[PDB]
């Protein structure tokens, strides 16, 4: 059926006063201070978010008006939105909504969507079959908003996205969509040509941020069958006829365009910097928790700084094409100066972690596994410390050394195990083992 | 079918294993500290035992280069053999290897030192090392083995190297509590002086127990390792009953020189493991009537009777024979009769097990 | 008359899984979900996949209830190698699972009579087996171990309810968190600064799709709202007694009667 | 109704489950570390066997491909505190070289516990499944009993060849499902008098003899080796000395 994102209910927010609903474009753009995103992913809240700022930088650069604060939106952009119609439209006869140039090779449906498994080189996946079970309409715009972000390497020979293997993603987090918008609203002088329009001219590099933040690598077609899907029975709400596949080539992403994502994380020499999560514990990472402490130095120096606000953490941990975790995490932030080389200490706490774990109980060599009992209480004194992660990256009253005192209890619990001797010397290398703590490092 | 081995077996002060920190290997049992001797000690013991000598058919080494130039009075080939095995998957002399002895040398003379081409000729090194797995030794203490795929090439395929072991050892707990000993040694020096100090001091370790010793061997397994050939295969078990009974782990066996024999033997035909090291959760202590090994014998066939009387299948009926030197310890004391076949020979026990295995006597399988 | 129904939450290890985990990182969360109870009181009363989808979701969700949080368990990582293929191949699938180890939580469920007395007479009968989140997480208590009772509010409720000591001499949080579903009050009243999102709301449960809901905690203070318990049984064995004595009449008797 | 099979099994020094760094599986109970089999070791222990292999049985009793199987198992929580081993081994090189050691020369970890192990089956569902066959239910029951009574986790045993067996099971048809896990809040402090299993079974003993002050228990030992209860009180209702008469009376009061 002709389906379109300004009047068809896509977004799933939650209001203020309490009540969920699947509501249009319009409904989330004329309210926009009383309802709160609600996706169950973090990373496709992200994403709607990202699609959210790029249409009001969009309207700000066709009507010129700031969104000022504790107050909604401006009323000039609706009549902007409406009245290209036929524009944002997923149907009909003529420019598509995130859709390109022809197409032939065609590839099922669960690849477009991460967090459901897709045809990999098995044949069994977690309870899902591809061309059988489809999404909905609105699952699928979700997971067409994952292209320009959250696009990983397949396989080496794939090109990845435009913000290469896909980073750490930071911003600033309020609790209305008003106060959403307006706390990561800083535009740059040059916009660019956003892929709503039809097929942008390349011309030279430098797009800016509203070509960049919403680059295609990817394209739809989806052929439609007769009829459709009777019961849903893939995303959970039961509905009408659903998607059953789609179209997928690849765009290669040119050399050069030097271009920095405004909430993307950079390294020291350019590169994107991952969320450092696998279930894998090597010889040199020890698995943990979610990792809040790796995406701080470079966002509190180069883009955003200290400022008072929340700080919302996305980190889809990846390795070529294996989706690996997605975690989000929202962090206190008042702007309180910066240390520097404790800000560093802290921009890598994995390092002191596994160094942490491979000092074994009596012995020298390096290659051995150290003290595997430590590693299963690791991840709680983690989870402890990452409560209270604003105190720490400000260091107000909480640093190092008062965080890592969180691990006492469990290191005389695990040494009363690995000591179980009632004797005077299993009682002094207890102790030893007691003070072991991560002495932090230099990079 | 199953053949188990439960053996009880009292050392003078000694030390046959040893940590980093040269202290006799202890673990916790019951609660309490218990004299260890790991399960790798007692196989390499049995395989470099005096009873397999005629049946020791496998070597796992690194230096295999060492073995291939060996076989050759005047063909200087050894750079030659390092790269056709570095190009076969190891990385370096290498990692460790285990294959037959014969077969490393007659196949790889006649593989690797032929003048022929270089991956194909790895590969073909490759097959022989990985097909060659008639060795009762591998047989019974198993092996598989995966070459570094980095520096292997893309044209070399391995098969499958995983011989599945057909023994299981257990670690000798002590049936006591572990009584661990210092021992103050100098070294004198052989030349005098002004001052008359030792050379060197030190502490060395030991410890005095009676262990408890587990063996189970998989008759189906065994024979499916080693082929069709059945008479390896008793040869095979009765070298490993000959060499258990008769042959201790060479630890500090110079200074302290701690060849006890076995006083019990328990060999039982079954079709499921019995680990009875559970007698032994209380430690035994010691009292004025009787000895340890008489002490740790009645705990023995307290629990074998405790477990005949629990866990018994009329389907398939536990039996096994008991051992002791011309009787001198009887199994059941008291009232527990379960040992039909209370045996006072070695030969004959082999004899024994043998004719449960099958049509075997023990000159007729010691020729192959 | 009794408006309130109490489930004891107890185990060797528990896991209410939060809304970042369908990958092979399947974590945690601190308290038990609403989903989770839910799911809990669905196996007591015993519907199906899709029963519980049918009209059975909203009676038991529009009961705004609070989850009591005695000791806090610890967070253990769980190595769990599925299989896959063991159509079939040498492939292993890795995971860790989180665990909330050595935690006691009590929930409060507040709704109209008849649906907690029907609550309670299905946890006295489960006719299916039920467990902690996981299917490997069985209770270590009684989940029908409080009896129900009327109370006006959650809090009141959850204060009620006293604090089981295990055994004698062990530390007991001096504070006592509690989170609970959010009470609107008036008409409007959109949440405070506070109120935190968690997608534990069912709405179907094959395949499951969560609402998001609003949280929030208070605190409690143990000795002056929240009282302790007996210990009510022994926790040593000690084996029994040697050590006759000789000056005791009963024994003077019988050493006379076999002389 | 519900069978729950309350099971103490005494290990010999061994490594049955591991995890990611190669030491035993670890967990976190009474207050102290416990050692822990996992659940779905000892399900798939009790699987693939030859032992349990001699509409479908043993699809219901563990699920494959909404089976929600009858029977489930907890984590193993041993009784008392974990006593993590380093194991030290070298690999010798077995040909003569101007050196010594080859191998990895690396360190292994082994750990001995008595693991209490929960085992809890649904009849109702068990036959629902089964199509109404009852008899094969109670069938595939008394295998269950047999297998578990015989199998252990086929985890690193070529080189600790740990194949003890239980000392200790007790199966009660309860009404609510219980573990008797908070039995061991305490860790099992090991006397001289008596050993870990006896004291082990003692405090289960001691906390069944509460809950029933504020249903029957079947009680087994091999040849009535440790008494549930050493005193002349109502605490087990049949103490039974062999398995197979166990279950044969579990099968009588079931059908
Ligand atoms: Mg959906």
């Amino acid at each position: 059926v002709m389906y379109n994102l300004l009047c068809d209910n896509w977004v799933n927010v939650v209001y203020l006063s309490g009540k969920p609903d699947r509501i249009s474009l319009v409904q989330t753009l004329k309210d926009a201070h009383c309802l709160q995103l609600a996706y169950s992913n973090p990373m496709d809240r992200f994403t709607v978010f990202r699609f959210l700022l790029a249409l009001g930088y969009w309207c700000f650069a066709n009507t010129n008006v700031e969104p000022e604060p504790d107050k909604p939106l401006p009323v000039s952009w609706i009549p902007w939105l409406e009245e290209n119609k036929e524009y944002f439209e997923l149907f009909g006869d003529g420019k598509r909504f995130f859709q390109a140039d022809p197409s032939s090779r065609i590839r099922a449906i669960t690849d477009l969507i991460h967090e459901i498994p897709t045809a990999h080189n098995l044949c069994h996946f977690k309870h899902v079959t591809d061309y059988i079970d489809g999404l909905c309409e609105a699952c699928c715009i979700k997971g067409l908003l994952r292209l320009p972000v959250f696009t990983t390497v397949g396989g080496r020979g794939i090109g990845a996205g435009i913000n290469n293997t896909p980073p750490f993603y930071l911003l600033w987090h309020a609790n209305d969509l008003a106060g959403m918008l307006a706390q990561n609203w800083q535009p740059w002088d040059n916009m660019g040509i956003p892929a709503w329009l039809g097929s942008f001219q390349k011309e030279s590099r430098e797009v800016g941020l509203l070509a960049g933040m919403t680059w295609l690598p990817r394209k739809v077609y989806l052929h439609d069958p007769v009829p459709g899907q009777a019961a849903c029975c893939s995303c959970g709400l039961p509905s009408e006829a659903l998607v059953y596949s789609c179209s997928i080539e690849v765009e290669p992403v040119p050399k050069g365009l030097e271009w920095k994502d405004p909430h993307g994380v950079y390294t020291d020499q350019g590169k994107s910097l991952q969320s450092k999560i696998k279930l894998m514990s090597n010889d040199r990472y020890t698995f943990a928790d979610r990792d809040w402490y790796s995406p701080l130095f470079s966002y509190l120096h180069a883009e955003g700084n200290s400022r008072q606000g929340k700080l919302w953490l996305v980190g889809f941990a990846s390795d070529k094409a294996k989706s690996i975790d997605i975690w989000d995490k929202i962090i206190e932030l008042e702007g309180t100066d910066t240390n520097d080389e404790l800000l560093a200490q802290l921009a890598n706490r994995a390092t002191a972690l596994n160094a942490m774990r491979k000092k074994p109980l009596r012995g020298d060599f390096k290659k051995s596994v150290g003290t595997p009992q430590i590693a299963d209480i690791i991840p709680h004194a983690e989870n402890r410390i990452a409560i209270n992660a604003g105190k720490m990256t400000e260091n107000r009253g909480y640093s190092w050394q008062d965080a890592d005192t969180e691990y006492g209890e469990l290191l005389t619990k695990v040494a009363y195990s690995l000591e179980p001797a009632q004797t005077v010397d299993a009682r002094l290398k207890r102790g030893n083992f007691i003070s072991r703590k991560p002495w932090p490092i230099i990079p | 079918m199953l053949i188990e081995i439960h053996m009880i077996q009292n050392h003078s002060p000694a030390n046959l294993n040893r940590d980093d920190l040269g202290a006799p290997k202890t673990c916790y049992f019951g609660g309490v500290l218990r004299s260890r001797i790991s399960s790798q000690c007692i196989k390499r013991s049995i395989r470099t035992s005096n009873d397999f000598k005629a049946l020791l058919g496998g070597v796992r080494t690194r230096r295999l280069a060492d073995l291939i130039q060996q076989e050759a009075g005047e063909t200087e080939c050894w750079k030659k053999a390092q790269e056709i095995l570095n190009k076969c998957g190891f990385k370096n002399t290498k990692m460790l290897v285990f294959m037959s002895k014969d077969k490393i040398k007659d196949l790889a003379r006649i593989v690797l030192d032929n003048s022929l081409g270089l991956t194909e000729a790895a590969q073909q090194v490759a097959n022989v090392i990985a097909q060659a797995t008639l060795a009762p030794d591998i047989a019974l203490c198993g092996r598989m083995l995966e070459p570094n795929d980095k520096d292997k090439d893309k044209k070399v395929k391995w098969s499958n190297t995983t011989v599945e072991a057909a023994l299981q050892v257990a670690h000798a707990i002590s049936t006591h509590i572990a009584r661990p000993e210092i021992d103050y040694f100098v070294a004198a020096d052989d030349v005098p002086g002004e001052d008359a100090g030792a050379g060197h001091i030190g502490e060395s370790m030991f410890a005095s127990a009676c262990f408890y010793k587990y063996f189970s061997i998989d008759w189906e397994q065994l024979v499916k390792n080693l082929k069709g050939d059945t008479n390896l295969a008793a040869h095979t078990v009765g070298a490993f009953l000959l060499a258990a009974a008769k042959t201790n782990p060479s630890g500090k066996q110079n200074s302290f020189a701690a060849h006890n024999y076995p006083d019990g033997i328990l060999v039982e035909f079954k079709n499921s493991p019995i680990s009875y090291a559970n007698a032994f959760v209380r430690p035994v202590s010691v009292v004025k009537e009787s000895d340890l090994v008489e002490q740790s014998i009645g705990q023995l066939s307290n629990y074998v009777n405790d477990i005949r009387l629990g866990y018994y299948d009329e389907q398939s009926p536990v039996i096994g024979f008991w051992f002791s030197p011309n009787n001198r310890y009887p199994l059941g004391y008291k009232h527990s009769k379960l040992a039909s076949r209370n045996i006072g020979n070695l030969n004959e026990l082999v004899g024994a097990v043998l004719d449960y295995i099958g049509g075997f006597k023990w000159e007729e399988v010691q020729k192959s | 008359p009794p408006n309130t129904l109490f489930l004891r939450l107890e185990g060797a290890l528990q896991s209410w899984g939060s809304n970042e985990a369908k990958f092979a990182l399947r974590r945690t969360a601190d308290a038990p979900t609403k989903s989770g109870v839910l799911g809990l009181l669905c196996a007591a009363m015993g519907i199906g996949r899709a029963e519980a989808a049918d009209s059975w979701l909203p009676k038991l969700a529009n009961l705004r209830m609070g989850v009591r949080i005695d000791r806090p368990g610890i967070r253990w990582w769980d190595f769990h190698t599925v299989g896959a293929g063991q159509k079939t191949r040498a492939e292993t699938l890795l995971s860790r699972r989180e665990y909330l180890a050595d935690a006691s939580f009590l929930v409060a469920l507040q709704g109209e009579p008849e649906l907690v007395a029907k609550l309670s007479a299905a946890l006295a009968k489960p006719v299916w087996a039920i467990y902690l989140g996981r299917k490997s997480c069985p209770p270590s208590r009684p989940v029908c171990e409080h009896p129900p009772g009327f109370y006006n509010t959650l809090e009141e409720a959850l204060s009620a309810v006293p604090l089981q000591k295990r055994w004698h001499n062990e530390p007991l949080p001096q504070i006592l968190p509690c989170v609970m579903d959010w009470i609107p009050g008036y008409d409007g009243e959109h949440a405070p600064d506070d109120a935190e999102i968690h997608y534990d709301l069912p709405v179907s449960f094959q395949p499951p799709r969560h609402l998001p809901r609003f949280v929030i905690r208070r605190e409690l203070v143990v000795g002056e709202d929240v009282q302790v318990s007996r210990e009510t049984g022994t926790s040593v064995w000690r084996p029994k007694g040697t050590r006759a004595d000789y000056n005791n009449s009963e024994y003077k008797k019988v050493r006379a009667e076999r002389l």
